[PDB]
Order: structure tokens, then C-alpha cells, then sequence
């Protein structure tokens, strides 16, 4: 599964 | 020891920022143990999350304006997160 992580 | 807390924040944008990443997400690999949910993994310091001081790391989003966070997708989650220059976050501890 995919593991993002996105700076917002 | 207090258990699950559910605190809030106003944070405002700078540079088109807010100065936090997120993790999780329904469809995503879970950040803690079976718990789909949109999580703080990172404060950018000197940033408006970090300026404001009320989020911290491992906290889950429950709410951005209104806005359930809970079972959205983590694409979702970044969709709104980037729209508006207030932003009121409630997450549970």
C-alpha cells in the first residue's frame, strides 16, 4: 500500500 | 493518561503553506495500528503550524474547517488542505 507523506 | 484529547487550532497560511505534512489516509498504508485517518507527520519549524504551537507530530486530523477527515483518502486530505488563508484544524491526542 502506498505510504505518502505530503507537506501541505 | 488523559486519553484520546480532541484539541483545536487556527492556522494561517504563509507562502501558500501551512506548514505541516500529513500522513495516512484511507487506501494508504496506516500511520499507527489499524487506523486509517489523516496524521501530523511533520511540523516545518519556523513555520504557521510550528508559530501557533498548539499541533503536534502523531496527531490525528479529525476536522480542517468544517470538514470530516475522517475515512477520506490521503489525496483528498492534500486537495483541501491547499485551497482559504484560515485554517481550523481539530485533532484528537
Amino acid at each position: 500500500n502506498p505510504n505518502p507523506e505530503t507537506s501541505v | 493518561p488523559l486519553g484520546s484529547e480532541v484539541i483545536q487550532a487556527l492556522i494561517f497560511k504563509d507562502d501558500g503553506s501551512l506548514g505541516l505534512s500529513i500522513s495516512g489516509g484511507v487506501g494508504s498504508s496506516s500511520f499507527k495500528s489499524g487506523d486509517d485517518g489523516i496524521f501530523v507527520s511533520k511540523i516545518a519549524k519556523g513555520g504557521p503550524c510550528d508559530n501557533e504551537g498548539t499541533l503536534k507530530i502523531g496527531d490525528k486530523i479529525l476536522s480542517v474547517n468544517e470538514i470530516s477527515f475522517t475515512g477520506i483518502t490521503h489525496e483528498k486530505a492534500v486537495e483541501i488542505l491547499k485551497n482559504d488563508s484560515k485554517y481550523m484544524v481539530v485533532v484528537e491526542r
